[PDB]
RNA sequence: CAGAGUGUAGCUUAACACAAAGCACCCAACUUACACUUAGGAGAUUUCAACUUAACUUGACCGCUCUGACCA
């Protein structure tokens, strides 16, 4: 009850959570696994997603990049037409984190890149600039929106 | 018309300004066993333990026993320790460990168990039936 | 380490078999990688549109 | 001012070029990783060619089989011969040369003469007024003797600090002593002339940085430098 | 004839009971207790005891589980204790560690259902 | 979806279980280890990291101002993955055409 | 180099004795991955003594940390 000392005990609504880069903390990264082999990239996203939870980093998304298949062709011997050799596979794994401080910055890529396996390439970039995050929604987060509005 | 708490709210030690960088339970078993060790705790609001708990008195129960018995901990270890590390030198233990097959003798257990924790069992399980609360008040 | 994270295997229930070939690329060097055929290894060609 | 002096020191390394080699222990989950990954696998294009090629000669239009198109692959791996993961240098020793312990990180160590004596340290140079701290170690690499290389810097914070005092013979008010700022970063490409090699410069690994470091130096060094 | 506590319909567990079967597991050690609805402990069984350690190769396993309730089974028999409830998760309830732990009380003597009060 | 594909599943021998069972507890320590040492070679660069800020900021706050601002120059961050074998002096590979599908 | 300070595996004001505990941590399975769950693993009192219980108290023995000596 209100005028009891006991008012307001059950509240929760204040435990519960309802981007810019900082001159200090870069904003959004954007980690690219670029390597032939699809295992190893999977993997080393894994071992990149598990590092940053342990270091108290955020990580706004992990997805995968479409496959591009690359057919390699060979000149054939002693002629000019181009024959099919192999079939080469474009697998990308890509984790984004967020509130990276400049400091760690140079810690966390100097630990990343001595771990990144045989054929893995690693890029990071800052695409903050691009936005585009049109995102699906659900019905009790678009609910609290239109109150905000309303 | 308001009035302050007598004591301290539970939730008052969280920080509101940091929220997403607060750990979160993440299951159901976290939050379960954190919510069981506050409901344990005495309270200045109304209770169930206030009610329904059984009602104590502050002065603790006299002990008319005998005097327990003087045990050397530290050698007491030693041998516990190198007994276990026999039974896990075994390759044949640990796969029937593995397996799901192994099991204990229920005649050894209780041997052991009636000489070293036998007799503080039997001291809870007398005051179940109130025979120290019938027979020495 | 190059090893740290590098043993992995398919964490798949239904895929293809797969075999440890050497990617020679263009310069010499070589990664291991997985291919469908047992193929001793595999060579990178120079492509002639980028010359 | 200040009683102390400012040097911006550099700590340059050289990224692993080849992966490194398996442990023992490594090698036995290897061969579990690739056995359980063929026993849970599907039946593949050249297991389905070898496979119907049994059966139809078993019975009895493919002129090359699978099997002998198998041993074409091999015969053109042995005659390719790959690059050597170790090199002449390690038979020699020669730890000047970046083509050395691909396997394992390098760091440049260089020889410089204080008080008439010879002291191995990081390179470094001496801060100037209107100047970052990190554009200090920056100028070292220009300072260096015949060198074209192009350096990667990771962040603008110093990744560790060394104190020390003048053995009270260059001690004095205005000079007391000095505090070095250590900066960390990647050789993307190029290494040094010819003209001098030995006594000039060295690269060596973290177990063998102790040989040229000092004992208190090389308690700093440790800190920031990893051995992954 | 006794009542049980009824009610506790929008919480877990339940209260309408008169003993009921809780099985703690630790990182390292298993735990069993048998106590009543007021909370007090009628019986117990662990493995941290000397007594259970030195036949056990592992503590945390589901052998140790297993062995956990063919102590307790012995010990509830000897307390006089038959009847108790058990009120697990949907996951612990599908584990196999607590699938061996209820038949070896069930195997014991125990009954993991309590009697219907009898109001009239 | 096709069954014609899937190939015959043997059984696997008591003591090949027995071998992959007790590998698999030897990789859960091996595992451990190479945390433990990457957990430990962070803790080493931060801790000097950051006392290295301290004695910074002593000696002058403006040096100190400027070590922490972010570096728009180092992303986007590219480094090349590693080999098995080095790179040939003197290599010609083939001539041939790439051709991507997407 | 002494000067003080300091002592349980990662943490803890866990440790009355019945006993070295709780949490964190690592693998496999599940998950794109994370998380949850299941099934598993590695673990500790610096070392000796003191009428004895002494992880606890009294001493050193041992390492660590801190201030100067030392120092390019």
């Amino acid at each position: 009850y209100k005028t009891k000392p006991t008012h307001g005990i059950g509240k929760y609504k204040h435990l519960i959570k309802a981007n810019l880069g900082t001159d200090y903390e870069y904003g959004v990264l954007n980690i690219h696994l670029t390597a032939y082999d699809m295992t190893l990239a999977e993997s080393y996203a894994q071992y990149v997603h598990n590092l940053c939870n342990s270091l108290s980093i955020k990580v706004e998304e992990s997805y995968a990049m479409p496959t591009k298949t690359i057919e390699v062709l060979q000149l054939q011997d002693q002629g000019s037409k181009m024959l099919l050799d192999s079939v080469l596979t474009t697998h990308e794994r890509v984790v984004q984190i967020s509130g990276l401080s400049a400091t760690f910055a140079e810690i966390f890529l100097e630990i990343i890149q001595s771990s990144l396996p045989e054929g893995v390439r690693l890029s990071v970039k800052e695409h903050t600039e691009e936005d585009f995050k049109g995102r699906f929604k659900a019905r009790p987060e678009l609910e609290e929106l239109l109150a905000k509005l309303k | 018309r308001r009035t302050p708490p007598l004591g301290p709210m539970p939730n008052s030690d969280i920080d509101l300004s940091n929220l997403e960088r607060l750990e979160k339970y993440r299951s159901f078993d976290r939050y379960r066993r954190r919510a069981e060790q506050e409901a344990q705790a005495p309270h200045w609001w109304r209770t169930y333990r206030e009610y329904f708990g059984e009602k104590t008195d502050p002065k603790e129960k006299i002990d008319i026993g005998l005097p327990p018995p003087k045990v050397s901990r530290t050698q007491q270890l030693l041998e516990r320790k190198q007994a276990i590390q026999e039974l896990r030198a075994n390759v044949e233990e640990e796969r029937a460990a593995r397996l799901r097959t192994a099991s204990v003798p229920l005649d050894a257990v209780r041997a052991e168990w009636e000489r070293t924790c036998g007799p503080y069992h039997k001291q809870r399980l007398a005051e179940y039936y109130g025979l120290y609360r019938d027979l020495f008040h | 380490d190059s090893s740290r994270a590098s043993l992995t295997r398919v964490h798949r229930q239904a895929y293809a078999r797969l075999y440890p070939v050497l990617l020679v690329k263009q310069d010499g060097s070589t990664i291991h990688i997985r291919y469908r055929e047992p193929r001793r290894m595999l060579a990178m060609p120079i492509d002639l549109d980028t010359l | 001012g200040s009683p102390w002096r400012l040097l911006g020191a550099l700590c340059l390394q050289r990224p692993p070029v080849v992966s490194k080699p398996l442990t023992p222990l490594q090698e036995e989950m290897a061969s579990l990783l690739q056995q359980i990954e063929i026993e849970r696998s599907l039946y593949s294009d050249h297991e389905l060619r070898a496979l119907d090629e049994n059966q139809r000669l078993a019975k009895k239009q493919d002129i090359l089989l699978a099997q002998d198109l198998e041993d074409m692959w091999e015969q053109k791996f042995l005659q390719f011969k790959l690059g050597a993961r170790i090199t002449e240098a390690d038979e020699k020793n020669d730890r000047t040369s970046l083509n050395r312990k691909l396997d394992r990180n390098l760091v440049l160590l260089v020889r410089e003469k204080f008080g008439d004596q010879d002291v191995w340290i990081l390179p470094q140079a001496e801060w100037q007024p209107g100047e970052t701290l990190r554009g200090t170690a920056e100028r070292t690499l220009a300072t260096l003797s015949e060198n074209n290389m192009e350096a990667k810097f990771l962040g603008n914070a110093p990744c560790g600090h060394y104190t020390f005092k003048f053995p009270q013979a260059m001690r004095t008010e205005s000079n007391l002593g000095a505090k070095v700022f250590f900066f960390k970063a990647l050789l993307l490409t190029g290494d040094f002339s010819q003209a001098g090699n030995k006594g000039h410069h060295v690269w060596v690994t973290k177990d063998e940085l102790g040989d040229y470091l000092k004992p208190k130096y090389l308690a700093q060094v440790r800190r920031f430098v990893s051995d992954l | 004839v006794a009542r049980k506590e009824r009610g506790w319909r929008t919480v877990f567990p339940s209260r309408e009971f008169w003993h009921r079967l809780r099985v703690i597991r630790t990182q390292h050690h298993v735990e069993a207790l048998v106590e009543h609805q007021n909370g007090k402990v009628v019986v117990s069984a662990s493995t941290r005891e000397w007594a259970i350690k030195k036949h056990l190769y592992s503590t945390r396993n589901v052998v140790a589980c297993e062995s956990i309730g063919r102590v307790l089974a012995q010990r509830c028999l000897e307390a006089g204790i038959n009847f108790m409830v058990y009120q697990p998760t949907p996951w612990e309830a599908a584990s196999d560690s607590m699938k061996r732990l209820q038949s070896a009380m069930t195997e014991g003597g125990v009954v993991l259902r309590e009697p219907q009060r009898i109001y009239e | 979806l096709d069954k014609a594909r899937e190939r015959p599943q043997v059984e696997l021998t008591f003591e090949e279980t027995e071998r992959r069972a007790l590998l698999l507890k030897k990789w859960s320590l091996y595992k451990q280890q190479e945390r433990k040492m990457e957990r430990d070679t962070i803790r080493a660069m931060l801790e000097a990291q950051q006392e290295a800020l301290e004695e910074l900021q002593l000696e002058s706050p403006k040096l100190h101002a400027e070590a922490i601002k972010r570096d728009p120059n180092l992303f986007p961050f590219e480094k090349e993955g590693p080999h098995y074998t080095p790179p040939i002096p003197n290599y010609q590979p083939p001539e041939g055409r790439y051709n991507d599908i997407t």
